[PDB]
């Protein structure tokens, strides 16, 4: 009884750790995808000087 | 009876720089500096009379 | 006499844009692109985002 409670413990906090870890991934792949814009928009300013 | 017509010509192509250009300029174009371009590091104090 | 009319015109060019003060006089700051309303989005400031 208490290694299969500490199995149904590891195993589904170890997929919800996934599941946050993958979230907060794709919020740094967001704030890429907003960055590779900063930077072609600095590129942008630099030919235009 | 033309040129100097030219030449009020050519006085009127400056004015629009004082008006707006050198407003202008002295808002983007003199901000356009490298020195606050620079990203991830921004605790280098930018130019401002506030630092 | 063409050419009297035509540096004319070019001069009456250039005053039509320096006649951009006809706005309201309250608080004259950014200069705009002319009709520049739609894309003038309400960006937060550095506070305020």
């Amino acid at each position: 009884l208490i290694l299969g409670l500490r199995r149904c413990c590891l195993w589904t906090e170890l997929k919800a750790l996934h599941d946050q870890s993958q979230e907060l991934q794709d919020a740094a792949g967001h704030r890429q995808l907003l960055l590779r814009e900063l930077q072609a928009k600095q590129q942008r300013i630099l030919h235009w000087r | 009876k033309y040129l100097s017509q030219e030449e009020q010509s050519t006085a009127a192509l400056t004015l629009y720089t004082k008006k707006q250009f050198f407003q202008g300029i002295h808002e983007v174009v003199e901000s356009s500096n490298e020195d606050n371009f620079q990203l991830l590091d921004i605790q280098t104090p930018s130019i401002c009379d506030n630092q | 006499a063409a050419l009297e009319h035509l540096a004319a015109e070019r001069e009456a060019e250039i005053r039509s844009l320096c006649s951009g003060d006809g706005l309201g006089d309250t608080e004259i700051s950014r200069p705009q692109a002319p009709d520049q309303s739609d894309s003038s989005q309400t960006l937060p400031s550095m506070v305020h985002l």
